[PDB]
């Protein structure tokens, strides 16, 4: 059932060989693991700011806060459970949202 | 209706003592051996006393529970 | 080698008590001086938890339902790893994880099984846990799980998500756990989607271990200024514990609190109704 | 790959926990075909699966 190919170096164009990789994209009910880069702006401080910090998101204003966080904590909450503080995915520091 | 009723802890201060009872309003102390059973409900954890004494922590109807040795 | 070691040591559970300890971080918020109360899979304080001892040699394998805690200790001859399933009869996927000095393997593939899986021994050997494997989805590697210190581990499947954290705690008796309130972080998420419902212990071949399961009950969990929980209150454990989750408070006033409502359940289910021996002729419409 | 598989019996690697940039395979002008079906082949980066 199986045939060789004659991949000769004096085969015209259509006869040589080529290399196929097929990207097959599979999205089930399931979690994701094959992700793009992702996206990110600039970090701007002490003005009004639409935010997503890997998928943190709401709106504020970000300063340097005075508290450190737990390694599984990347982010506080206040009283009502709402954001306290952030921590910033590619410079860990913890930012109060005002 | 099938008995049933509020669920109340009768407890000292948590920093004096950790003995507690449960107070079972309206209801029997077998559906709920220290179980006092009384008008307002049945109390677990507690024993009683038929003598009167100043009142601490109410249970109702004129009886209030106390911490004595 | 893959020997069945046969051992069947048979020990009562010796079950003990759970204490303070089987809490671990649920989640990746900060907080700092407030007593935030969770419902979530843990051990119940105070709860009676078997403590099965290989040590001749035993894997026994026990329930996962939602969560498994997990704690040993070992004198010279270290051991370190576990094996979850839904099955382990080598038919589907499963975690085998494989911890040595220098890290740890977790993996997710299809195992061919020993029949009393073992890691050989200067380190470990996969070989002797399962001849063969194939059909893998995932192998993930990270520090090994090492510090008298009792290694404390809580390993749970949420929403496809094999979740492993852990703590060392100092140990005053061999059998019995340190006293004092535990706080486990999470070291590993993976996303496997998989589900587990028996959880084997793996040994490794030259052994105390602690295992309950966790049951999903609400624990009041005091937070310091460090975002760490420093006591935690099991709701529903007993009636002073009902009375500070009730109040949201670890301390309780001298008083009479409301915590909660009794009722009778039924004893028999009574069903009465004319009767009626005539298939009723609707099917008689159709035909 | 130093290696390709034969047609009859295709090489599959299972690609799971990881992350890449699509945008590089066009970005290089290295293929003599590329399309993409289902999803857009401009840049399409902001998808997980
Ligand atoms: C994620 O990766 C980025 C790569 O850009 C990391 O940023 C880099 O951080 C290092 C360590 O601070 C910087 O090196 C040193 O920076 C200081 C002051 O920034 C400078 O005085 C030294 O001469 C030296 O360059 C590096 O510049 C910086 N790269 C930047 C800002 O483009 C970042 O730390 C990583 N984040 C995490 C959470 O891993
Ligand atoms: C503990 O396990 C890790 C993970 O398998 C080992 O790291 C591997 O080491 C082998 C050879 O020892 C290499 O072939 C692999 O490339 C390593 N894998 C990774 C991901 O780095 C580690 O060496 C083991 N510890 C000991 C003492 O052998
Ligand atoms: C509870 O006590 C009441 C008051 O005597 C009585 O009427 C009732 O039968 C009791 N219920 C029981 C024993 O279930
Ligand atoms: C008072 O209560 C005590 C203890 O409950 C009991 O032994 C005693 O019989 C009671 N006395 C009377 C007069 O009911
Ligand atoms: C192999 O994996 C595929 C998909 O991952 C699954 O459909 C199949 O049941 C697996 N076979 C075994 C023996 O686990
Ligand atoms: C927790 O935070 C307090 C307040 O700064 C600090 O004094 C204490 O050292 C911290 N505890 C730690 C880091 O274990
Ligand atoms: C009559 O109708 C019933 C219910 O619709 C059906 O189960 C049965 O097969 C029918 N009898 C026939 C078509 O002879």
């Amino acid at each position: 059932p199986l045939q060789s190919y004659g991949f000769q170096p004096t085969n015209g164009v259509g006869y040589q060989p080529y290399r196929v990789v097929v990207l097959s994209f599979e999205l089930l009910h399931a979690p994701a693991t094959v992700c793009g880069p992702k996206k990110s702006t600039n970090l701007v401080k002490n003005k009004c700011v639409n935010f997503n910090f890997n998928g943190l998101t709401g709106t504020g204003v970000l300063t340097e806060s005075n508290k450190k966080f737990l390694p599984f904590q990347q982010f506080g909450r206040d009283i009502a459970d709402t954001t306290d503080a952030v921590r910033d995915p590619q410079t860990l520091e913890i930012l109060d949202i005002t | 209706p099938c008995s049933f009723g509020g669920v109340s802890v009768i407890t000292p201060g948590t920093n004096t003592s950790n003995q507690v009872a449960v107070l079972y309003q309206d209801v029997n102390c077998t559906e709920v051996s220290n179980v006092f059973q009384t008008r307002a409900g049945c109390l677990i954890g507690a024993e009683h006393v038929n003598n009167s004494y100043e009142c601490d922590i109410p249970i109702g109807a004129g009886i209030c529970a106390s911490y004595q040795t | 080698q893959c020997v069945n070691l046969t051992t069947r040591t048979q020990l009562p559970p010796a079950y003990t008590n759970s204490f303070t300890r089987g809490v671990y971080y649920p989640d990746k918020v900060f907080r700092s001086s407030v007593l935030h109360s969770t419902q979530d899979l843990f051990l119940p304080f105070f709860s009676n938890v078997t403590w099965f001892h290989a040590i001749r040699f035993d894997n026994p394998v026990l329930p996962f339902n939602d969560g498994v805690y997990f704690a040993s200790t070992e004198k010279s001859n270290i051991i370190r790893g576990w094996i979850f399933g839904t099955t382990l009869d080598s038919k589907t996927q499963s975690l085998l994880i494989v911890n040595n000095a220098t890290n740890v393997v977790i993996k997710v593939c299809e195992f061919q099984f020993c029949n009393d899986p073992f890691l050989g021994v200067w380190m470990e050997s996969e070989f002797r846990v399962y001849s063969s494997a194939n059909n893998c989805t995932f192998e993930y590697v990270s520090q090994p799980f090492l510090m008298k210190n009792l290694r404390e581990f809580v390993f749970k499947n949420i929403d496809g998500y094999f979740k492993i954290y852990s703590k060392h705690t100092p140990i005053n008796l061999v059998r019995d756990l340190p006293q004092g309130f535990s706080a486990l972080e999470p070291l590993v998420d993976l996303p496997i989607g998989i589900n587990i419902t028996r959880f084997q212990t793996l040994l490794a071949l030259h052994a105390a271990y602690y295992v309950g399961y966790l049951q999903p009950r609400t624990f009041l969990l005091k937070y310091n200024e460090n975002g760490t929980i420093t006591d935690a209150v099991d709701c529903a454990l007993d009636p002073l514990s009902e009375t500070k989750c009730t109040l949201k408070s670890f301390t309780v006033e001298k008083g009479i609190y409301q915590t909660s409502n009794f009722r009778v359940q039924p004893t028999e289910s009574i069903v009465r109704f004319p009767n009626i021996t005539n298939l009723c002729p609707f099917g008689e419409v159709f035909n | 790959a130093t290696r390709f598989a034969s047609v009859y019996a295709w090489n599959r690697k299972r690609i799971s926990n990881c992350v890449a940039d699509y945008s590089v395979l066009y970005n290089s002008a290295s293929f003599s075909t590329f399309k993409c079906y289902g999803v857009s082949p401009t840049k399409l980066n902001d998808l997980c699966f």
